[PDB]
């Protein structure tokens, strides 16, 4: 019986990767750190065998078969080998593939947008902030979508139909399906899942959230008309050029125009500590005693002597990007391009809370080499970020002195921004997974693919352009998340996994006061709870992954009025001094 | 000791192994070249699929943890076998008056 001998090729496939695939990914960790024009090479050759010896493996895959694996251990441990990909067919058009996905980055890497004229940098989003002028900025708003919109248009959907294809081999849908079925779980049962059961799944989940929406959204028709009286509809919809971004997901840039209270805004950490003398080495002492004191164990002792925290001066080329690196068996490394900014400060624990998550699966092989799925790995890299904008934290490090008390406004205020980041950011992203959901499949025609996305635009999101244009546009694969190999279904299914994670959140430490000021610390018997679920990783299936954390087997987002339970009270008598409702045929252009 | 038998260049030439199908009994030793035998096989000689060789090699590396680490293990072990006794330990302190 080769039981154990199928499980003899899973451990001698990992001591060809603890020397493979390890410096391999050494030695994309010696890139990002140091660029030279010799690191890429040894790069690109240690990168192609990284793949190349995955697909040595996956000639043998198919030798062995799937259903005469009894027991759970090795159910999971094996479906990750047997995953071919798109190798079935030939080179006539999977070599045309990649020729597509470089011309559409190299107008998204080197694009200009002028007649002024600047790069996709971080000014992009500069004009958006400080400029309110529309004059100045119609050339720059409608030229940023002509040479992008009719560009990327003839060359995308040739991308989506190669997957469509392979997606039946891998017994998927279509490419959705390989983003949206990786939810698999199979066992006892009540274990068994089916794939095309998620769509309704996620429709009752923003049901609940859709009165918190309108009367957040009726929230901010008071005062933006102060400011451009002649471009918003009264009781209806909005105009597109006002959103804070180029599609509406950072509504961070606008805060100043939409603060609850301009007698105080909120509070930052850079004018403080440039007097008691904590610079960038100081706060990552005690992040890792806030990471440490919470049950979960300590740090390596390679991580204080042989990591890179802060930006090297010596004329180092840096990406300056904040990534975390999974090395693997005790190389826990880091990289970011520190500074002492509130928005460093709530990634300071991200992907730092990522290695702690890396040692939750440094146990487990390098086929399962990830969290229990892919939605699971950067929840919990983002359940320490949300809490690290706690204020009794901020308070008890000696930033602001002890008479300064903390107002019942004081907790409105950033939580708004907060809403405004995630919650303002899922009536954008949830008609995104429905855009995908049936584009993919093919009940709506050729020619009308331009009016659709525009049409879920109008009536869920209340967002319209204020110029005419032509069916040829791409405004939904503007993204490079959307445009390239990137899942983006992974940034909402960030937020729901995290909102359920806040509710495990309370009973760990035993929690009694307002969800939203959490801070875990200061209790050493919260972690006995906190080493059982990430002891399991994704050796066991996603419907026993819910089951250690909370109890309950099912998605609720009933814990999200529980993280805003201040803000729904206090909604009410805000905004209803308005009508309720949507139109869906206001347009700005109408001359 | 890590901090003096090892170079960045590969310290694979310490080698190990993984598995067999049989258990070997303490003190002998074995530096036989088998073949696995999975089932209804014969022997070819030659590497390749189901013809797993447990020809094996670490990855030790410098940097390599902070436990999962070299540890260099003696394992000193001590036989009677109701003889008169040779090796003697450390003796008692030596005083004269
Ligand atoms: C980058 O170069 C510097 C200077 O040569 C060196 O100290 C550092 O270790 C290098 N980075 C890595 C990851 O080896
Ligand atoms: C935790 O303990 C520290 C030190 O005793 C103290 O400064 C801090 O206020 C405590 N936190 C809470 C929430 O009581
Ligand atoms: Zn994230």
């Amino acid at each position: 019986l080769t039981e154990e001998n199928a499980k003899t090729f899973l451990n001698n496939f990992n001591q060809e990767a603890e020397d493979l695939s390890y410096q391999s990914s050494l030695a994309s960790w010696n890139y990002n750190t140091n660029i030279t024009e010799e690191n890429a090479q040894k790069m690109s050759e240690a990168a192609a065998k990284w793949s190349a010896f995955y697909e040595e493996q996956s000639k043998t895959a198919q030798s062995f078969s799937l259903q005469e694996i009894q027991t759970p251990i090795i159910k999971r441990q094996l479906q990750a080998l047997q995953q071919s990909g798109s190798s079935a067919l030939s080179a006539d058009k999977n070599k045309q593939l990649n020729t597509i996905l470089n011309t559409m980055s190299t107008i998204y890497s080197t694009g200009k947008v002028c007649n002024e004229c600047l790069l996709l940098e971080p000014g992009l989003d500069e004009i958006m902030a400080t400029s309110t002028d529309y004059n100045s900025r119609l050339w720059a708003w409608e030229g940023w979508r002509a040479e992008v919109g009719k560009q990327l248009r003839p060359l995308y959907e040739e991308y989506v139909v190669l997957k469509n294809e392979m997606a039946r081999a891998n017994n998927y849908n279509d490419y959705g399906d390989y983003w949206r079925g990786d939810y698999e779980a199979e066992g006892a049962d009540g274990y068994n899942y089916n794939r095309n059961q998620l769509i309704e799944d996620v429709e009752r989940t923003f049901a609940e959230i859709k009165p918190l929406y309108e009367h957040l959204h009726a929230y901010v028709r008071r005062k933006l008309m102060d400011t451009y009286p002649s471009y918003i509809s009264p009781t209806g919809c909005l105009p597109a050029h006002l959103l804070g971004d180029m599609w509406g997901r950072f509504w961070t840039n606008l805060y100043p125009l939409t603060v609850p209270f301009a007698q105080k805004p909120n509070i930052d950490v850079t004018d403080a500590m440039m007097n008691q003398g904590w610079d960038a080495e100081r706060i990552f002492q005690e992040a890792e005693k806030f990471f440490v004191s919470v049950g979960l164990p300590h740090m390596t002792q390679g991580f204080w002597a042989n990591s890179m925290l802060t930006e090297p001066a010596d004329g180092r080329k840096v990406v300056c990007h904040p990534t975390a690196w999974d090395l693997g068996h005790g190389d826990f490394r880091i990289k970011m391009c520190t500074k002492v900014t509130m928005d460093n400060f709530l990634t300071a624990h991200h992907e730092m809370g990522h290695i702690q998550y890396d040692m939750a699966y440094a146990r487990q092989p390098f086929l399962l080499r990830n969290g229990a799925n892919e939605g699971f790995h950067e929840a919990v890299g983002e359940i320490m970020s949300l809490s690290a904008a706690t204020p009794k934290h901020l308070k008890s490090i000696g930033l602001l002195p002890s008479d300064f008390q903390e107002d019942s406004e004081t907790e409105i205020n950033f939580l708004l921004k907060q809403a405004l980041t995630i919650v303002g950011t899922l009536p954008f992203t949830y008609m995104l997974e429905k855009w995908r959901w049936m584009v993919f499949r093919g009940e709506i025609p050729k020619e009308q693919w331009m009016k659709k996305w525009w049409e879920m635009k109008r009536e869920i999101v209340g967002v319209v352009e204020p110029l005419p244009h032509d069916e040829t546009y791409c405004d939904p694969a503007s993204l490079f998340h959307v445009s390239n190999d990137y899942s983006f279904i992974r940034y909402y299914t960030r937020t729901i996994y995290q909102f359920q994670f806040q509710e495990a959140l309370c009973q760990a430490a035993k929690y009694n006061g307002s969800l939203h000021k959490c801070d875990i610390s200061n209790s050493t018997e919260a972690g006995q709870k906190l080493l059982k679920m990430l002891s399991l990783g994704n050796s066991e299936p996603w419907t026993k992954a819910l089951e250690n954390v909370v109890g309950a087997r099912n998605m609720d987002v009933k814990p999200l009025l529980n993280y805003f339970q201040p803000l729904f009270d206090w909604l009410k008598e805000q905004n209803r001094n308005s009508f309720v409702g949507w139109n869906t045929e206001w347009s700005p252009y109408a001359d | 000791s890590n901090k003096l038998d090892s170079k960045v260049s590969g310290n694979y030439n310490y080698l190990y192994r993984l598995f067999r199908k049989s258990n070997l009994k303490p003190f002998e030793r074995d530096i036989s070249t088998e073949i696995y035998q999975a089932g209804n096989k014969p022997c070819n000689g030659v590497a390749g699929f189901n013809c797993y060789f447990p020809l094996r090699s670490y990855s030790f590396r410098p940097t390599y943890g902070v436990g999962h680490q070299p540890y260099r293990v003696v394992v000193l072990s001590f036989e009677l076998l109701h003889a008169p006794a040779t090796v003697c330990g450390p003796k008692k302190s030596t005083n004269l008056v």
